């Protein structure tokens, strides 16, 4: 049946989803997720979008401000809007699945509402493709692939140049923060290949 | 995060073995989510962070996959030129270009709402400003505009059935992530995936560049450039956040280096120790690396050289001999609080003293503080993440390597002093510090072990559970937040693939309104502690035979 989604959990509660098309497959995924981790996912949504102060108060305002200053939601929505129907079905189905359970939770809260919601004083709302996308974007991209300390680095080099002079300071910066170290143990052995690009390490952009 | 993939040439009783240990910190409920998908072109099983549509750790019965952070430099800072007149604009390519901006209002529980403005240029969102020289810094990510493509690449890669189809998806993953491959035929592979900028000639990726236009990236480097290997001569693929490839540059983070001293060597020596490994032995590498002090191997030779000429009764020589007998593998005493050996405490105190005497002394304040951590610092709750060789320690290592180090020592960290003298003085501090605390009988030193805590706040520091849901594990283990292993063509099984993972505390974070915890709320927590694991099912037969519950939904879009 094209409309049928089967959910089978093993003896560790791990869900396996069986469905024919994409929207149904990820609808089933979001369903079981909303069953297992609703509160965690709600708080992750708020973390990745900077809406934590809404429910936890003043101490998270700085946090919320920082999250929003670190990305551009319109750009994310634009990428979602460009997705093929097939790729969109992933996010939409996933979002619809959660909502199917969230609706059931908010209809019979006295038995289905995760305790934490009562404790933290609020209830879950529905998700859209954007929310699902931002879970990934805020927890893998904006936090796990968004690293740089260039402003400090320039400050260190500047302090090293003042202390040891221009040439010596540049050379010591190359000693504390080298661009490459050929003795670095590598996942790929040298016999396999090496990296062809060599970058400038004299700060010639000044 | 660590990962080792054992290929056909080194697998025993199997063709390929993949053991992944992603390190995200520890959390309750579990950081990752177990999930099996069967339909719409998918047939997979495994677990994944925050239940992303795409499983970061799993397999489809034909290939398996995994990840660890790439730590390439995919982020540069552009210094935008501003003007007191025409606020909100910045000079780019000879013209004053209008910045992008948006209003944001932070609603606040039991507080006042706050609205502010976020700014963006062609280079990225604005960090800090500075209306003295009128400069604002824009953070430029090579993956900008590719967030969703990376999310979809992580999903579609699950459908691959060989190296070619898989690398096709790896090419679309724009974040800086190491991807790993293994399959039923014994093949294995690695790709340092990610979008990387094609920088102008002379652009030092460690320092900011002008945003006036002349330093704009030429574009992005092609997939050809991404470090990759398929069926390496070595017969294995091991990573623990170390360099992908010879001459490949690391992240610009001052606190992050790939150098001669790298924790990944701990995995290498265990995989190279034996010609072939079985599934259980490859798994056992988790336990071993979990307990392995990462500094003993790096500095013991220097410690030995410096104390080789001291007499029996010299205390400092006694401390080095203590370390010499030690295999660096920490184990708990029956008290479940202390370590059987004082090795790490000795190294910790010594190393801290060395850094203070060497790297820290040579660096102008307050930057000097950047190189003072020994890498053992922790709280009563234990490390928030993995243990690693500290940046200061890595610099020190190059210094004690002498000429065997390829890094020019522009300045002598030892300030003209004999290296032995400084090493000895630090051992003197170590003995004074430790003996005064534990007594002069080293053999009964019961030094505190690190503990581990599954935290109720997620990595952001935001509650994802109530405070009481936090779980404690006596023994800190420098291992993945979760561990999964896929074994292809196991010779003792009827199936062409076997897989295991551990998702602690458990699959479920649900607590009913009356406080009744779900049956799978904590049924993997002890298993995690004991280095145990549970089977991941893929086929309809295995899933059915192991079903506890079932449900069928009928829905149309
Ligand atoms: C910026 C980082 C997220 S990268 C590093 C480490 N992450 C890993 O070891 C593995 C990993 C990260 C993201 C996705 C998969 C694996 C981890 O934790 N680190 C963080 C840090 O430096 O504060
Ligand atoms: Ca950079």
């Amino acid at each position: 049946s094209s409309s049928e989604i089967k959910i089978v959990r093993d003896e560790y509660g791990m869900p396996h989803i069986y469905a024919n098309d994409t929207w149904h497959l990820f609808y089933g995924y979001g369903y079981v997720v909303a069953q297992d981790r609703l509160f965690q996912m709600e708080m992750a949504r708020r973390s990745t979008q900077g809406t934590v102060a809404e429910v936890l108060g003043k101490d998270f305002v700085k946090f919320d401000k920082d999250i929003r200053r670190n990305y551009w939601p319109d750009a994310i929505r634009a990428q979602i809007a460009a997705l093929s129907p097939e790729d969109m079905s992933i996010l939409q189905g996933y979002a619809d699945g959660m909502n199917a359970w969230i609706d059931k939770v908010n209809t019979n809260p006295e038995t289905l509402l995760p305790k934490q919601f009562n404790t933290f004083g609020f209830t879950p709302k529905r998700w859209e493709p954007f929310d699902v996308a931002m879970i990934f974007v805020g927890t893998m991209a904006n936090r796990f692939s968004d690293s740089t300390s260039e402003i400090d680095n320039l400050a260190l080099l500047t302090a090293l140049k003042d202390k040891y002079g221009v040439s010596q300071g540049m050379a010591v910066f190359n000693q504390l923060k080298w661009l490459v170290n050929p003795s670095a143990p590598t996942t790929i052995a040298v016999q396999e290949s090496n990296y062809p690009l060599k970058f400038n390490q004299q700060n010639s952009q000044t | 995060s660590n990962m080792w993939v054992i290929g056909k040439s080194k697998a025993q009783d199997a063709k390929a073995i993949m053991v992944n240990g992603p390190q995200f910190g520890w959390y309750a409920p579990a950081y990752t989510y177990g999930i099996g998908l069967h339909g719409a072109g998918y047939d997979v099983t495994g677990n994944t962070p925050f239940a992303y549509p795409g499983l970061v750790f799993g397999h489809n019965g034909v290939i398996s996959w995994g990840s660890t952070a790439g730590f390439g430099d995919d982020v540069d800072i552009f210094a935008e030129r501003l003007s007191a007149e025409k606020p909100g604009y910045y000079l780019h390519n000879g013209k004053w270009v209008k910045m992008l901006s948006r209003e944001e209002t932070i609603t606040v529980k039991n507080g006042q709402a706050e609205t502010f403005t976020v700014w963006r240029t062609v280079h990225g969102n604005i960090l800090q400003t500075d209306q003295t020289t009128q400069t604002a810094y824009a953070k430029s990510r090579a993956w900008d505009g590719k967030e969703l493509a990376s999310l979809l690449a992580w999903t579609h890669q699950m459908k691959a059935k060989n190296w070619q189809e898989w690398t096709q998806q790896a090419a679309k993953q724009a974040l800086t992530i190491n991807w790993y491959y293994a399959d039923v035929n014994g093949n294995i592979g690695y790709v340092h995936t990610g979008a990387y900028p094609d920088r102008q000639s002379g652009h030092d990726p460690r320092l900011p560049v002008p945003g006036t236009g002349k330093w704009d990236w030429k574009g992005l480097l092609p997939f050809e450039m991404n470090p990759k290997v398929y069926n390496p001569q070595s017969g294995y693929i091991a990573n623990w956040a170390n360099s992908p490839q010879k001459d490949y540059p690391a992240s610009d983070l001052f606190a992050f280096l790939w150098g001669g001293a790298d924790r990944v060597t701990e995995i290498d020596r265990l995989l190279e120790q034996k010609p072939r490994l079985t599934a259980d032995q490859a798994w056992d590498v988790i336990r071993q690396t979990s307990r392995q002090d990462l500094n003993l191997r790096l500095f013991l030779p220097t410690l030995q050289a410096a104390t080789s000429g001291l007499t029996q009764s010299d205390p400092r020589r006694q401390l080095v001999e203590t370390l010499t007998r030690w295999d660096g593998i920490n184990l708990l005493n029956d008290d479940g609080k202390t370590w059987q050996q004082p090795g790490s405490a000795i190294l910790n105190v010594w190393l801290t003293s060395m850094l203070k005497r060497t790297v820290v002394a040579a660096v102008p304040m307050p930057f000097d503080k950047w190189y003072s951590a020994s890498g053992y610092e922790t709280t009563q709750d234990g490390p928030t993440g993995s243990l690693n060789i500290s940046v200061g320690a890595k610099i020190l290592y190059e210094a004690v390597q002498g000429d065997k180090s390829p890094i020019p020592q522009a300045v002598d960290l030892f300030a003209g002093k004999p290296q032995q003298e400084v090493v000895l003085a630090a051992l003197e501090d170590t003995w004074e510090t430790l003996s005064k605390r534990y007594g002069n009988n080293v053999s009964n030193w019961k030094t505190p072990a690190m503990a581990l805590t599954f935290r109720a706040n997620n990595f952001f520091g935001v509650p994802q559970a109530a405070a009481e849901e936090t779980r404690h594990q006596a023994e800190y283990q420098n291992r993945g937040t979760e561990n999964d292993m896929i074994v292809f063509s196991p010779t003792t099984s009827d199936r062409p693939v076997l897989a295991w993972d551990v998702v602690a505390p458990g699959q479920s974070g649900f607590i009913a309104p009356d406080g009744t915890v779900d049956k799978h709320y904590e049924d993997q927590l002890k298993m995690y502690e004991n280095f145990g694991r549970k089977s991941l099912w893929l086929t309809k037969q295995d899933v059915e035979a192991h079903k506890e519950s079932q449900e069928v939904l009928h829905v149309q879009r």
